[PDB]
């Protein structure tokens, strides 16, 4: 069968956008992620998500941004969507300031972690690099 | 009777295990350009897992790399679903 | 033009 | 051109970094619920929905049992890795 | 253009590695219980129409090797490519029956630019086998 | 019985 979506809200949809880091890092401005994030925002807010654009976190902000919204009453909604924009390698998401590991912002919601999610499809869109191999294609 | 604690995600990576991920200057990232384009076109006639594999396709066929640097020119992309799912995932009624 | 993330 | 790296399908029987469980006289609980699966629905379903429907089989109906504690009560949720283009239909 | 075209004159192969006894010095028991996921797969993708070479207690080398053979031949009337790999193994890694081998070096034979044959096609791997060593507890 | 893999 299907996930239930009858839910009164379809669900959240966080979009953390970083596109500018710590000179200390020395990664490049990554332009054009604008264009991602208004993207994301108009498109989800079709199918009716209750969307949150942030903005160049870094990457404490991160893991306490995903630690408050694991700890919401999620029991009257649908879903849960998630949206990264950031440089990246695999299994790490980069702050503003630094790496942070994938599992850990996503273990926030596991079922025994987040029960008024528990049963509900989370959802987790990643625009970053997973390494430094190049795919020169065939034909 | 449980359920497995990780069951329920999905991970939609823009990219395949161990490669870059193209994005655009001005018009942004192959894969979000291609999925909010997926999304508007087909989230009333299609189950999420399908329009991925649409988003796969676009990514897959119609960008390829523009660089000034050879060493980063003429280079595709595959995006990546991760679906620990159990249920279909429909977006309408 | 396009880059790496 | 296509990357060289599409079309490739990978079913893993178990999510990234854990233990998968077999049943010493059944079979491993993935291989169960393929077959299965595959026997009911390859002629009605596309090939993500079944491996979907495996997913919920094998997390839903299986629980590891063993004489040792450690490895008993565990649960096993299937991972599903896609760089396929196209749907896919065995007719 | 939105399905793989699948009415190529042949299904296309359906390999199975089904390695139950492994030697003692890797430290791996013995995976009671594989035969009957090899016969349930064998029958399975028979009756899907597939050409099901069934193989046993494979070395690291063999697996390689096997591989290797099967991505130069023709595949040029065939529709797809399945392959089931049942054994131990850790992550990225599957096992020999004299130890482990990287998966990526599996399935690089079968990559668009390495054999044409099958550029184009759905290429599927079934993989039962071990990720790691964390245990999933559950929630009620 | 059930077992690892």
């Amino acid at each position: 069968n299907s996930y239930k979506m009858d839910y009164p809200e379809m669900g959240l949809c966080i979009i953390i956008n970083n596109k500018n880091f710590h000179k200390s890092t020395g990664m490049t401005s990554r332009s054009g992620t604008d264009v991602d994030a208004a993207n994301l925002r108009e498109t989800f807010r079709n199918l009716k998500y209750e969307v949150r654009n942030k903005n160049d976190l870094t990457r404490e902000e991160i893991v306490e941004l995903m630690r408050d919204v694991s700890k919401e009453d999620h029991s009257k909604r649908s879903s849960f969507v998630c949206v990264l924009l950031s440089h990246g390698e695999e299994g790490i998401i980069f702050g503003t300031n630094g790496p942070v590991d994938l599992k850990k912002i996503t273990n926030f919601f596991r079922g025994d972690r987040c029960r008024s999610l528990t049963g509900k499809p989370k959802l987790f869109i990643i625009q970053a690099c997973r390494g430094t191999e190049l795919d020169c294609g065939i034909e | 009777h449980k359920i497995p604690v990780e069951a329920d995600f999905l991970y939609a990576y823009s990219t395949a295990p161990g490669y870059y991920s193209w994005r655009n200057s001005k018009d942004g990232s192959w894969f979000i350009q291609s999925l909010c384009a997926m999304l508007k076109q087909y989230a009333d006639k299609l189950e999420f897992m399908h329009i991925l594999t649409r988003v796969n396709r676009k990514v897959a066929t119609e960008f390829e790399s523009f660089s000034f640097d050879a060493t980063f020119h003429a280079k595709k992309q595959i995006p990546c679903i991760v679906s620990m799912l159990t249920k279909e995932l429909y977006f309408y009624h | 033009i396009t880059v790496a993330d």
